[PDB]
């Protein structure tokens, strides 16, 4: 389900598709849309983009809209998981004081 | 009940693909020799391509059958016979002048681990971004074909060292497509026995080899939390590698030799790039390389925890012990003798690399994968292979061989010796 690599995985892609929209200062629809048109054809990429896009878009509009970098992205979605004790993984700077109240509100986003 | 891999014509295919890649050996191989006419999948990228795919007699590195009369049979571009004194060309141009291959027995480093910044770096991305990550991806993210011991492409950055291969075909054109990257991405000497049969040669059959043996990070390298319980001890390194050695002993013909690469020392990495910004950092200037590691570290996916860490106590224990497991290589090819090669050693020395780039006006930080920001880049890889080939040529002259004086006959009468 989630493990250290689906988080690495899904920060690096939910950080692409963030700082797309800002080059291009597009909506987030439309820099997945660019990811995946930048994707070729052939083992299935492109595909398999558009296929994501599917599955996990819509949420991912509503949260990266909220202005939530790619980490609360990928705890609320799941694929990153901080387990009971265990530190917070985060790859950008992340203040503890707020960090479950926006964990909080990403939550209210997507319910 | 999805897969294709359970369809009818399909399930073969993919029973095909996967024990190719389990083996590391060319999915695309009809005479099951090892050497391929499709390009990654373990093909030409990695080995020199096949010049016929239905002769399993026929592939690089074989000594001629009969002088190439009728066929090219080590596709080194050789054969036929001169009209003019019907001498055959490989005789001729040849013999005597001791052909070899190369071979890398190596790790991520060695097959050119690459990760381009261009798939990540939303800045620069455009539709061109993407046109090489099909073949990438097919060649499990290395890049062979540019590596630094078996690269045979031209090169994307500007400078104009070359791969040792490329420079063992200079000196000798009868090695044209004479290489074997037989490299994995976590290659260690624990699990080398595992792909060590990939190797392509046989003792009776097929000229020498150089066999560059350069397992230069993953015995000391790991993504646990306590990462240095899992480093190989000095006593466990020397039996892998002796067991290494004599499985190479049975395989090599005679004349061949083997070269031992120290393990670096890492500290440079944590030192030259833990303040600057990586690739998904640039944009907003809101991410280092030590913001990386640590993220990594956290998860427990580093690629090596020891030496890519905050934790300079965790740094120098890496170091000690790459220092010590390079020291028992050094005591291997001083002190054991085998009877169908020569042993070499011959420390990473990577500061020299290092000083070498600063004369050329660069900086450390440049010779280091941007996106994982632990493997050699290119540039770096190519100025291993001139330092390699520069320490071999003045301490061991006869591991590389004479310069063949057909060379400028070789380039009239074939050309490109049919390219790679
Ligand atoms: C400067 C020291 C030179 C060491 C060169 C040899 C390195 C060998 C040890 C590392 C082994 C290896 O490279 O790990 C590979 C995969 C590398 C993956 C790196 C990805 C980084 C995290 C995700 C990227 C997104 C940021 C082991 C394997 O996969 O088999
Ligand atoms: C590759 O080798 C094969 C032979 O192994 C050559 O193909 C023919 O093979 C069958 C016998 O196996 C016969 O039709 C002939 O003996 C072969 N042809 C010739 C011309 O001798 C094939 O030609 C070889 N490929 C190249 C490029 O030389
Ligand atoms: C920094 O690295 C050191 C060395 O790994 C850690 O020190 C502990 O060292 C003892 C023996 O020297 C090991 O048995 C422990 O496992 C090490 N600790 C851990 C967590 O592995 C030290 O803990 C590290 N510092 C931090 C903050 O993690
Ligand atoms: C929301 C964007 C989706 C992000 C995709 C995450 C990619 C998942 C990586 C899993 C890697 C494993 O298959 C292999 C492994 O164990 O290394
Ligand atoms: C932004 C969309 C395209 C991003 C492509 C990134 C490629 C994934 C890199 C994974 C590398 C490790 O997994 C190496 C491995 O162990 O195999
Ligand atoms: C970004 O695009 C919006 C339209 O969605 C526009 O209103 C705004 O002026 C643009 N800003 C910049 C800096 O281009
Ligand atoms: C090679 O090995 C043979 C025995 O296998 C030995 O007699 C010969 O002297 C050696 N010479 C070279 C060049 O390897
Ligand atoms: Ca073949
Ligand atoms: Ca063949
Ligand atoms: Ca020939």
């Amino acid at each position: 389900l989630s493990n250290g690599h689906t988080c690495v995985g899904c920060v690096l892609v939910v950080s692409v598709i963030e700082q797309l929209a800002q080059v291009h200062n597009s909506t987030v629809q439309a820099s997945m849309e660019r990811l995946c048109s930048y994707l070729p054809e052939k083992l299935f990429l492109k595909t398999t983009c558009y296929l994501v896009i599917d599955k996990f878009g819509s949420d991912i509009i509503k949260l990266l809209s909220a202005d939530m970098n790619a980490d609360v992205v990928c705890h609320t979605l799941e694929f990153c998981k901080q387990n009971t004790g265990q530190p917070l993984c985060h790859l950008y700077p992340l203040p503890k004081e707020t960090w479950k109240f926006t964990l909080q509100k990403a939550r209210q986003i997507v319910k | 009940g999805s897969d294709i891999c359970s369809l009818p014509v399909l399930a073969k295919i993919c029973q095909k693909i996967k024990l190719a890649m389990e083996q590391s050996v060319p999915f695309k191989d009809v005479d099951s020799d090892k050497y391929s006419v499709f390009p990654t999948l373990r093909g030409y990228h990695w080995r020199g391509r096949d010049c016929n795919d239905s002769d399993e007699s026929v592939y690089p590195g074989r000594r001629p059958n009969n002088w190439d009369v009728h066929q090219d049979s080590n596709c080194n571009g050789i054969w036929g016979v001169d009209p003019k004194d019907g001498v055959p060309y490989e005789k001729k141009f040849c013999e005597g002048s001791q052909p070899r291959g190369i071979i890398l027995l190596g790790d991520a480093a060695g097959a050119h681990f690459h990760i381009s910044p261009e798939w990540i770096t939303a800045s620069q991305m455009s539709l061109n971004s993407f046109i090489n990550l099909p073949t990438a991806l097919t060649n499990e993210l290395d890049w062979p074909q540019l590596s630094g011991a078996t690269g045979f492409l031209d090169s994307t950055v500007g400078i104009k060292e070359k791969s040792i291969y490329l420079r063992l075909w200079k000196r000798n054109h009868c090695n044209h497509r004479d290489y074997q990257n037989i490299s994995r991405n976590g290659a260690s000497s624990r699990n080398l026995k595992k792909f060590i049969e990939s190797l392509s040669r046989n003792k009776v059959l097929d000229y020498p080899a150089i066999v560059i043996y350069a397992m230069i990070g993953n015995d000391v390298c790991s993504g646990k939390s306590d990462p240095v319980p899992a480093m190989t001890t000095p006593e466990k390194l020397y039996s892998n590698v002796m067991q290494t050695l004599k499985h190479l002993n049975s395989h090599l013909p005679n004349g061949s030799h083997v070269i031992l690469y120290g393990l670096p020392d890492g500290t440079f990495l944590w030192d030259n790039l833990h303040n600057r910004y990586h690739p998904l950092g640039q944009l907003n200037k809101d991410m280092t390389y030590a913001q990386l590691y640590s993220f990594l570290n956290c998860l427990q996916v580093s690629p090596c925890h020891g030496w890519m860490s905050s934790n300079k106590t965790l740094r120098t224990l890496t170091s000690e012990r790459a220092e010590q497991l390079s020291n028992t290589l050094k005591k291997i090819a001083a002190s054991e003798k085998f009877t169908n090669f020569n042993l070499f050693y011959m420390d990473f020395a990577f500061h020299e690399i290092i000083q070498e780039w600063q004369k050329r006006g660069g900086q450390p930080w440049q010779l280091i994968e941007p996106v994982d920001g632990f493997h050699p880049n290119e540039v770096a890889l190519l100025l291993l292979a001139d330092h390699f080939w520069k320490k071999v040529q003045l301490q061991w002259p006869q591991i590389l061989g004479k310069e063949n004086p057909f060379n400028p006959q070789i380039k009239q009468v074939f050309g490109d010796q049919g390219g790679h």
